[PDB]
């Protein structure tokens, strides 16, 4: 399909459209121009001013995130890890053999003067420094980032895991004292901190600091959203990634699912730099966002949901794409698992169940394929018209009758207003 | 009985299967169709094969698609 | 068809309206009498003066657009930026392959000196030049324009992207100070800045300085709904532009969809001026506005929101079209659509489904086509005496059964007491 | 609404005049890539004739 | 009260509970009523002079 033309005049119209195309950008792209990852720490001046900078920055509402930085390193500065093996990622070599390693083992640099002034500080406070102070600089980062109220549930998670050197203690205020650290995640150095001391942890899971986890575990995988809807659907039907890629049953997903699954960037790897592609600057447009595969977010959670998901209920719908389509392949899918559970006896005591001897007799049928392979399916579906059946729609019905207390733009909301009519 | 491929009705037919280990489906003409006007209503004549008369008849259960892929047919 | 004639008189009549010849402006002919866009600022006072002028008059509610124009001016003066290919748009070669190249590199002329207010003038902020002030006067660009019950919205990431640079501050007022950046929009010289501005970013993406987009990115294809509506229509669909087009069955969308298709305009290429035609005066009169196409924008929702559309439930419903038969061509196109989805196997392990043909005819063909052919659908609607089924009209019911909570004058409403009875 | 008026009969008149504009949509195709739809000849039949023009 | 601040300033000058009890005298006035329309009737001419506004 090229011309098009009108019938009635035999003049020729030629459809066009406004160009949107922002490619995306892999993580291995990066070193491909680069071989370091700087941090520009910039200041490094007096542990103990930077403690009184910092304590009355946070209880005032008026912190600099240069020194936050600058303190941070000061912290964690002297923490080391032996390792045993190699540790590489995309060809950069970070440690060999049996090296004893920091976790700013990954590149360090210093840039723009210009040390933001006394504003607010107090030299009363001692040496509560590994204690409390950074940890809690690093579990804000988990903080300042949800839009739904929850901040009241992870501000408040930050005082089992704070208090376990010394007293209790809460900086920032409850109403306008929120937006301090809402902004530190547009500051790429200090989300470089974050990923640095999780990526180090991730690797050292046996050092005794490994706890300065529970502020910066949400970092990884954080942008790869995608990857964990695809790894969801894998759980909940049950079937290897090989045998769900082989349920795609429209283009869009197919193409996105082309678009995650590109060779040589790492995501299978044990300790690799991918998990924090963002946070490291290694890319700006993440290929594992949700956002960058709007089809199969919604293909996959929708399937989901009608499998039961506990976390489909609230996923977000996208929009721009061919609902319809989409929807029909899901419940397809999920009717298919939902039918064919294959139960089996798997231990016996001296007598088992065989089914290798009767699986399909003459005549006695009228029903679904009682596997999940897709061929099937697909023929067994074009033998029903290709419209869902009433009992693939009263399967889907009850699916998602019981659901209460939905939200806007959502695909529980979508499937309930779908389904149960 | 009537029309010309009626009198097969009784005689079944087998499909080998297309899977390794499945059993061969053994279908007849009498086990697709109630009467006789089922038959013609759907698109039968009587000048129609025992074969192409089975194949049209594989719409009882809705199930020709699934028997394709499935089956030798 | 033409003379009209009185039966009892047997007396000639002449029905005739009043004329309607309001003809849209296409950009490239704003190119064929004039080769160069007018700009006038006036650079009389310095930097740090026409700074005072602007800290003050957005506190006060006082604030002279020339100042601010003159101030946005000195401010972008950089001339950053490297081409690496040519740039030139509707014959006009603004850059070449050398050139580094700034903003206001289009021509640039002075305005007359007169400027009356020069009053309530403040020398306190020095350091706050290439911050935050320039970045907030383009996004109450964005602020201005809704009229919708948004203001708060609109002002909260439009106020928070600029705490990133030194301090977290805000100076328009909470009820009075709404209703004076509304005046901003009809000045001529202001809206070609935020239009240049946005599109010397959009060449240079990866510029650092490409932050200032943040409320500049919505003077963007601005003027041009339609172009959106019909994007909007592919993507809810999955059909090509071509192939859409073909499902236009209203003369009165036709000749719209013709007149938004004119040869010429460069509407399909990235880097151009026409995203842009009225805030740069090319034109007065878009040719992509959705009041100038209101049958295709009717036509095009309607369809949208039949097939799910997240976003057509609030659009416009046009004065003075043909409703009726709008609306049956547009649940016919919904209809084919939504039951066939040409759901097919995209991976495969070994085995895969193959029906090219095995299709079989003979009365064996009551139900609807299968597939998105018009000409078979027109048929088949042909044979429905081109009156709407029972099963077409519940497929409707369903589909907008559920929708809660619309407005006045909207296609959600519509489509609500047409379809749900 | 205005007064003085024979409202019944311009009802009527109102209802059948929709009614004809409701019941017959345009319809037809204005573009084509290869083939194209046409039926200036197939009207009726045909004797199914107990519908509206 | 916003396309007249287009050019200077933001004035108002019309009242709350006898803000429209001055503009229907107005309209008596055949005067007036000729004034408006005839500078309607020039600019419908002449639309792409600025004073079209």
């Amino acid at each position: 399909s090229v011309t098009v033309k009108r019938i009635i005049d035999n003049t020729v119209i030629v459809p066009k459209l406004p160009a949107n195309e922002d490619p995306v950008e892999y993580p291995a792209d990066y070193f491909r121009k680069s071989k370091e990852i700087p941090l520009y720490i910039n200041t490094t001046k007096s542990l103990s001013d930077l403690r009184g900078y910092v304590y009355q920055g946070l209880k005032s509402g008026n912190v600099s995130i240069i020194h936050v930085n600058s303190y941070l390193y000061g912290a964690l500065k002297d923490i080391r890890g032996k390792l045993d093996k190699d540790w590489s990622s995309f060809g950069i070599n970070i440690g060999k053999a049996g090296d004893t390693i920091g976790i700013f083992d990954l590149v360090s640099l210093k840039a723009l003067d210009g040390v933001l002034p006394d504003g607010v500080s107090d030299a009363s406070r001692t040496s509560a420094d590994d204690k409390w102070l950074p940890l809690y600089l690093l579990g804000l980062y988990r903080v300042g980032r949800t839009q739904m109220p929850e901040y009241r549930k992870k501000l408040m998670d930050g005082l089992t895991n704070q208090c376990k050197m010394i007293n209790e203690q809460f900086e920032p205020l409850v109403p306008e004292g929120r937006d301090i650290f809402d902004v530190w995640g547009n500051d790429s150095n200090y989300t470089k901190i974050v990923a640095a001391v999780d990526m180090f942890f991730h690797m050292f899971k046996k050092h005794e600091c490994a706890s300065f986890r529970y502020g910066t575990i949400v970092s990884r995988f954080k942008d790869c959203a995608a990857l964990a809807t695809f790894g969801h659907l894998c759980k909940i039907t049950g079937m290897s990634t090989e045998d769900v890629t082989t349920w795609i049953l429209n283009r869009e997903v197919a193409d996105e699912m082309v678009q995650m699954m590109l060779p040589g960037q790492e995501i299978d790897k044990a300790d690799s730099y991918m998990p924090y592609l963002i946070d490291f600057g290694l890319s700006s447009k993440s290929p594992y966002w949700s956002v960058k595969n709007p089809a199969f977010h919604f293909w996959g959670q929708l399937t989901a949901l009608l499998l039961r998901s506990t976390r489909a209920r609230n996923a977000r719908q996208p929009d721009d794409i061919e609902y319809t389509s989409l929807t029909t392949a899901g419940l397809l899918y999920a009717y298919a698992v939902g039918s064919s559970a294959d139960l089996a006896q798997q231990f016996c005591v001296g007598d088992n169940k065989y089914t290798p001897d009767d699986s399909t007799g003459g005549l006695t049928t009228n029903a679904p394929p009682q596997g999940r392979d897709v061929v099937e399916w697909l023929g067994w579906f074009e033998d029903q018209n290709r419209k869902p059946t009433p009992d693939m729609m009263q399967y889907a019905k009850r699916a998602v009758m019981s659901l209460q207390g939905l939200r806007e733009k959502t695909i529980g909301k979508y499937a309930k207003s779908e389904f149960d009519k | 009985a009537v029309s010309d491929v009626w009198s097969l009705s009784k005689t079944s037919m087998t499909f080998q299967p297309k899977k390794a280990s499945l059993q061969p489906l053994t279908i007849s003409l009498d086990e697709l169709f109630s009467s006789r006007g089922e038959f013609i209503s759907v698109g039968g004549n009587g000048r129609m094969s025992h074969k192409e008369a089975i194949l049209l008849g594989l719409r009882y259960k809705k199930l020709y698609n699934q028997a394709r892929v499935k089956y030798s047919l």
